């Protein structure tokens, strides 16, 4: 069994063309890259028939394998097409899968999307009868670290100029959902034709920054900007996104503030941040919140977290914007009266 | 503190004092 | 599905209620896990169901013997959550509601078993009211429960209660001896750990669940005296929470007591990590503590969906903040 | 085939039921002078006649003879309404037809005529499971209700109900029996059973009653089958407590002396004979309450409690009341925490250690 | 036999009670001969929304005109009495919540009415309706037909949206008085005949809120109890009240530090059943009662008159912090209510609480 | 009649577009250049124009002079797009039309060529409200579309869609008008409407639509009803003020400047109308949260509460924190007790009485 990344896919079409293709992980936009490619090295190899389906309890497998046995007049070069369930296949779905596996032909051309198998779905009876005759292609979101790299050559084979500062500014704006980055270059190109895209320009398009990114304003918070943690919260709050995730993130940024605070005591922060695995780029602020606040804060700001989650998910109030931005202020050098914290 | 106090105190009740009497409007006689 | 020895004497009465026709349509069966209250209700059920009764025990020969053994009698009856559920719907009780109105296959005594009554919904208690309080002939109906108060009090009220007590002290404590080899008191405190019942001990020491609680009594030996409970977190961040939470209640309990001054302990196999919270902690510290802990542990079993390392790392933050001097300690109120 | 005592002394006229004078006073009234409503609300706590009511008042509106308060009880109708098989009386289970659906079919069909009685009457029990929808595919037939229909609802939460439900409809509301209620009737029955009883045995099944007559009679029910047929002090007190009364009064003066050793020996006593912590938590509460209600007036002690005066009377006398009302208050939050503590003992010996504290 | 809530449903607008402004309002509009084309009722329950637009519908499709004074004879005005009137659509928005149902009544709107001169649309419970339903109803709304007219009726107007709210008139019902409903309860009972009494009459308006609806069932259900009339003594067994004057007695004897009373009062209740709960609503009422009348001498209300003075008295004589102190302590012990072993132990308990803590006699120390 | 501003101002061309512009130019950018995708997708707030700007996009594409950004509005097609009764121009309501036997039948429209235009236009509309067996219908479509078929789909909750169909389209994001250029369309619109206005009415109007044109026009017609046939200071001032019921602000300010007088009036006129009190208390225990914060910091307050920005900065400048910090404890006491007490306006009284006049002891 062949493994490859999607720019390799390209290669190992033009070198030629295997019976069967998995495209397994948890990047839409690189699945459908994937997919887009096949179909159309099949369909110039001769594939004029394609089909598709959806895995699901709920399965008529009998006109698969209808169509696996049945031959066709004229239309033949058969491409079919199945869609796994996000949690995974199970038992009857091994065996269902084994069943179409031993039903394979020539002209049928098979490709499997899904989220990535663990070892209990790779070691399986229709994943091994593949093993000598598949290739697959694992496509997941790369880490911000890797970001500005897939960003600067998406740009590149675009045939488009981004400066340092606009590569970082589309980064900071579109961490984690690279079909938004993708959209927004190509709307920027087509604002520009020359194709010039200073950080100015991308700042104008920045004025939208739509939803979906609270990192934002925990990062505000990270880095004591008060004004600006206080406008991106608003922000947020215009925009009606969900006060659990905006908790969930800052809790989860809180949880490690607190350990690395506590046991830094004894040891420096950049170590702390080595053995945590952080990211430069965070360590940065979050030292700037370790060097900013005291163990008092940290502490308070935990106690209001807790007390907004626990109410969040007994009581589900709608007032939990008001204690976001008390939060946010108590995360700030502000004093604070300790009275709204409820302490 | 005084003995009553504290009793108070681990019984939860909080005890309320005035603090600007001029804003109560009436005959209300707390001296004697 | 072991049938313990001291389910005995219990059993002979309530079979002879049965050979006398004085029993009641619906019995309620409290005891605590592992008391094989299972076991009593299954053997009531083959007493019941044998065309051929003799003595206090069936057959075991005659048609509907036969049947139970191969689990396939038709006037027979269980209600229990789906695999992948955690509850009882009310479909469950609809469907056997309306299956026991018409006769029986085999022209006898229809039994029902609810697995556990406190995994019933709302719905499923209301609707199963006026099915309890008037059965049909022939219908006996078996439930079981660790807190009666915790079920409805219309359903409660239509249910004769029977409570089943744990044996004596030694002989769990000799019993668990044959069983498992450990220090006695090693058995000892695992017996009362889980309020003198037997099995619930045995589970303990055949699991890991006694190597976590060691690993806990290590980390709280090291934290007490320098004084940082963080440390705690690791220790007590896993799936099973609750029951190191209640262990380490018990330890500030025992310490507490100890402190009081008291000749029994339930940490009897740790003397010197009690007496070292003792020593280091005053006993409105401990208190203090032991009720921010049970406090957590009830949000956690109650709360669903609540993030349990957060919690955690909250509780052990307000301890730490509690130690300090001059800190307003909390008092229970309504 | 054998039916327990609640199914067979179902009371079967108005004169065989115990209390809700005003009720049944209000409902022969208006029987009397023809003054009838369209719809009738019962309300209340549980086990205190709701159903069994409007089965008479079902009974008295289709009576052969006429419509009176007092039902022949020997004509035909009424023979089939006790049996629970007339056909012009539907009763409805509203906990398992919560289904809109259901509620508009039966409302379908009010249009006919009612087959043998004058009055097609209906009966939906536990009303307050009734879906929303339910609810408003009712107010409008409810409102208007045909000449040959009766539309009769008992409920024990009325407050989920909605107002406009409320307001349609002549509520009555059933007042909870008093012990010695409770104890009379249980006399009653026995001694038209034929059942030995004495007077003990009678008030601990009336005071754990708890104003529920449905579990007095099934306390009774289950004594009188654990006791070989007979109802004795001794076999109450043994499927009880009891045992405490002593117990009790020792637990609480170790408590006032600050005296740990004992408190924890007698609670781990406690714990081996495998006594209910509830009932134990009560006693002492009483206890308290009584000591606090002596040292105001010293005739205010029970005459019946004449064994422990000696040591009632110090305790009163040593303690000043806001240490009994911090030791009540203890032992309320202790009781209120039981359930929710890991363990029963484990949260009485919490709220025992919090109580020590209470001395300098 | 009828129910009263009904029977004496408004006919004319000379029968309604109170809403002065609304009336004048729709009566000026009547006369100018300035109608709108959508009007929106917001206001406590039974207050008379429903009433009104029907009001409204009679005098906008009567046979004789457009005026501000139905006639009520013509054959349009009794068939909007009994309900059967084919030119008003009358829609019930809890039940009917579903985008479809809206789009299939707006579908017909078009249409010219089958007699009368408009067709008047009644939306009764229009805060059910889904999201989609209330943006289905903009582009209709503000562009009816010639003939079409629009009245809503709620009780939670809040949870419409800003854009259907600024397609209507608005017109906020108040809450009646409780003057109000004791004299509409006297005229109703004077013209049935039945005998009553001030008092009665009085507790029941007082126990009815603002809502006539409640006030009148209350006063079907006391007639029923009474026995064919209305008594003090009836009306305070169907509403359970104790006594005021006990109440008062109790606080009293709370207040001078002498348990005996107390328990003399405690005991007389219990000879006659009295609801302990209720007691103790009683006391918390009086003492914030009591409290008002030290912050306003105006705060004391008519219907306490035959007490005014009494409760005069303390407002002269006991500190504001001793009365925070009882209220305090009645709370609590009202908290603690459900979890005492009986609720006359907990009464008594909570009321030896409260005199052991006394500011100015606590009870005697032990040697 | 006058007909509805909304209604008889459709934005027609791409110049009575207000704002937008990062769309709208990328929009003729890619038309002039010829660079057209299969699939579009606008996201955004309520009235934002995101169905409008598909309508000019599909009148653009068809138009008889060409695929042009400026349509000339003249022709047949044009013409016949604005009336809505063109042919090859399909409008689908996706709410209205969710199982997949409704979709299927307008999906399977594709295999015919189309009449009288370029290109065969299908706009759906509320896409979101699709079954998951329209959403696979639409995926089947949508994976081998026809050269000569075009999809326009406009929603308010892209995330309800599968991310299958997301990555198959290009979406464009629309932000809010602002509050210039909603004013300065609202003064265009009555002007063309030859109804009398005043700078300060649409300032107000401007303000209180919050970002949203279509709330805008809504407004303005509300005024035009209340105003008859006229807009002005007053009746737009009158019409907010009906919608504005500020009791919480005025009692909050009553009693940091202790006047018991202005209390009892507020709350009098409170419970005219149907309020909870507990509510009541919650807005007051935010208002003071909202003072504390703004004084931490002034950039606290965002442009949320641009209505009571003069109030709260007043507020915030003048009250100490001390008092601000009681009147919170006092006010989350009050709310604590709020439940035992004998009814929800005598405990709401009581707290403002102590808040007023009364102050805690705290132990030690
Ligand atoms: N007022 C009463 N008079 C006489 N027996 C009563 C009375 N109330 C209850 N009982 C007894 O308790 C049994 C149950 O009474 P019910 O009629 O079910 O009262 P209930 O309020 O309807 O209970 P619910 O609401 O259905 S749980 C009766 O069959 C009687 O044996
Ligand atoms: N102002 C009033 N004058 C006379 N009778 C009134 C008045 N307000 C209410 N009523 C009576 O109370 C009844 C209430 O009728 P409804 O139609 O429910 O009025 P409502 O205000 O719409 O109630 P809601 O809001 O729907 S619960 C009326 O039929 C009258 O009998
Ligand atoms: N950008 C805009 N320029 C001018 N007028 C606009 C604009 N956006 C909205 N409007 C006005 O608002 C009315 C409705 O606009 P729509 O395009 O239907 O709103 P919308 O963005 O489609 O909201 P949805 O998608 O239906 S929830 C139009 O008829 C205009 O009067
Ligand atoms: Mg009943
Ligand atoms: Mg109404
Ligand atoms: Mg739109
Ligand atoms: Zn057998
Ligand atoms: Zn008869
Ligand atoms: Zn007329
Ligand atoms: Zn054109």
């Amino acid at each position: 069994m062949i493994r490859l990344y999607p720019e390799q896919l390209r290669a190992q079409l033009n070198e030629g063309l295997r019976a069967a293709y998995l495209l397994l992980g948890n990047d839409p936009l690189l699945l459908q890259e994937s997919q887009d490619a096949v179909r159309q090295v099949a369909a110039a190899q001769g594939f004029e028939e394609h089909h598709t389906f959806s895995i699901d309890p709920n399965t008529d497998w009998n006109a698969i394998f209808s169509l696996c046995q049945a031959m066709s007049l004229f239309a033949s070069r058969q491409t079919l097409l199945l869609l796994l369930p996000e949690n995974g296949p199970n038992a009857a779905i091994n065996e269902q899968l084994l069943t179409l596996t031993g039903l394979l032909h020539d002209d049928l051309l098979l490709i499997v999307r899904g989220n990535k198998l663990s070892k209990a779905q790779e070691n399986a009876a229709w994943f091994t009868a593949l093993a000598n005759r598949s290739v697959q292609v694992t496509c997941q979101t790369p880490e911000q670290a890797q970001l500005p790299r897939w960003v600067a050559a998406r740009a590149k084979q675009l045939n488009l100029e981004l400066d340092d500062a606009a590569n970082q500014v589309l980064c900071y704006c579109y961490e984690g959902n690279l079909l938004a980055l993708a959209q927004a270059l190509e709307r920027l190109s087509l604002l520009w034709p020359d194709g010039k895209l200073t950080l100015p320009r991308v700042e104008q398009a920045v004025n939208d920054a739509a939803h979906f990114t609270p990192f934002h304003w925990v990062d505000a918070l990270l880095m004591g900007k008060s004004k600006r943690a206080l406008h991106i919260l608003q922000q947020l709050r215009l925009e009606g996104s969900e006060p659990v995730i905006l908790l969930r993130t800052l809790q989860r940024e809180l949880l490690l503030l607190v350990n690395l605070k506590r046991q830094s005591a004894h040891t420096p922060l950049r170590a702390l941040f080595d053995k945590h695995r952080v990211w430069q780029n965070r360590r940065g602020m979050m030292g700037e919140a370790l060097n900013r606040l005291s163990q008092t804060q940290l502490r308070q700001a935990v106690q209001l977290l807790t007390r907004t989650e626990l109410t969040l998910k007994q009581d589900y109030g709608q007032s939990v914007w008001a204690e976001l931005e008390g939060l946010s202020l108590l995360l700030c050098h502000k004093p604070l009266a300790d009275v709204f914290i409820d302490g | 503190t005084s003995r009553r106090d504290w009793q108070l105190q681990q019984l939860g009740i909080t005890q309320w004092s005035l603090r600007r009497p001029g804003a109560l409007q009436g005959e209300i006689a707390i001296a004697i | 599905m072991r049938w313990y020895p001291w389910l005995r004497p219990d059993f002979e009465k309530l079979v002879a209620s049965y050979q006398a026709g004085r029993g009641h349509h619906a019995l309620l069966i409290q005891a605590l896990p592992g008391m094989g209250d299972d076991a009593l209700i299954y053997a009531l059920s083959r007493y019941l169901l044998c065309q051929q009764p003799q003595g206090h025990k069936s057959c075991g020969h005659c048609r509907g013997c036969q049947l139970m053994q191969a689990g396939t009698h038709p006037d027979y009856y269980t209600l229990a959550p789906e695999k992948g559920k955690n509850t009882l719907g009310v479909d469950a009780v609809r469907e056997v509601t309306e299956k026991l109105n018409e006769h029986a296959r085999l022209g006898g005594a229809k039994v029902v078993w609810v697995t556990d009554a406190a995994l019933l919904t709302d719905a499923a208690a209301n609707a199963l009211l006026k099915t309890l309080e008037e059965p049909p002939a022939e219908t006996w109906f078996f439930l079981a429960t660790r807190e009666p108060e915790r079920l409805l009090a219309t359903l409660r009220s239509r249910c004769r209660l029977h409570y089943l007590a744990p044996p004596p002290e030694q002989y769990a404590v000799t019993w668990l001896s044959r069983e498992v080899t450990m220090s006695q008191d090693a058995l000892l405190a695992a017996l009362r750990l889980s309020a003198g019942s037997p099995g619930a001990a045995l589970a303990l020491f055949q699991g890991d669940n006694w190597q976590a609680r060691e690993t806990l009594c290590q980390a709280l030996a090291y934290s007490v005296p320098s004084g940082d409970w963080y440390s705690l977190l690791a220790a007590l961040n896993h799936e099973q929470a609750p029951a190191r939470l209640h262990w380490l209640a018990t330890l500030l309990m025992d310490a507490l007591k100890r402190h009081h001054g008291a000749a029994q302990v339930t940490n009897v196999d740790v003397p010197g990590l009690v007496a070292e919270l003792a020593n280091h902690l005053s006993p409105s510290r401990l208190q203090a503590i032991l009720g921010d802990v049970c406090h957590i542990r009830e949000q956690l079993m109650s709360v669903t969906g609540i993030n349990r390392e957060l919690l955690i790392t909250d509780l052990l933050l307000r301890i730490e903040h509690y130690l300090q001097p001059g800190v307003v300690l909390p008092v229970p109120h309504l | 085939s054998y039916q327990v005592l609640a199914r067979k002394w179902r009371p079967q006229t108005f004169a065989d039921v115990v209390g809700q004078e005003h009720v049944l006073t209000a409902l022969a009234n208006g029987l009397s002078l023809g003054r009838i409503h369209h719809a009738y609300l019962f309300s209340g706590t549980r086990g205190v006649g709701k159903t069994s009511i409007a089965r008479l008042l079902a009974k008295g509106l289709n009576c052969e003879t006429g419509i009176t308060a007092t039902p022949c009880g020997v004509c035909d109708n009424c023979r089939e309404i006790e049996q629970g098989r007339f056909v012009d009386l539907i009763e409805i289970d509203a906990a398992s037809r919560t289904k809109v659906e259901d509620t508009r079919d039966l409302l379908d069909n009010v249009q006919y005529a009612p087959a043998r009685g004058r009055f097609k009457v209906y009966l939906i029990d536990e009303v307050h499971m009734l879906s929303r929808h339910s609810f408003n595919a009712l107010l409008k037939t409810l409102e208007e209700p045909p000449e040959h229909v009766k539309f009769l609802l008992a409920t024990t939460d009325p407050q989920k109900l909605p107002v406009t439900i409320l307001s349609r409809c002549l509520q009555f509301h059933l007042k909870a029996l008093d012990v010695e209620q409770i104890r009379h009737q249980l006399e009653h029955i026995l001694n038209e059973e034929h059942i030995a009883h004495e007077p003990r045995a009678l008030q601990l099944l009336a005071r754990a009653a708890e104003g529920s007559l449905r579990d007095a009679l099934s306390l009774t029910d289950q004594a009188i089958a654990s006791g070989d047929g007979q109802v004795s002090t001794q076999a109450v007190s043994a499927m009880l407590g009891t045992l405490d009364d002593d117990q009790a009064l020792s637990l609480v003066e170790a408590m006032v002396e600050a005296n740990g050793e004992r408190v924890m020996a007698l609670i781990n006593e406690a714990a081996a004979r495998g006594i209910e912590w509830e009932a134990l938590l009560v006693e002492m509460l009483g206890l308290l309450h009584r000591i606090a209600m002596v040292q105001l007036s010293p005739a205010a002690l029970g005459n019946d409690m004449a064994a422990i005066e000696l040591r009632m009377r110090e305790l009163a006398r040593t303690i000043p009341p806001t240490d009994i009302q911090l030791y009540y208050q203890t032992l309320l939050i202790g009781r209120k925490e039981l359930p929710y503590a890991p363990d029963r003992r484990m949260g009485v010996e919490m709220t025992l250690l919090r109580a020590l504290a209470f001395h300098p």
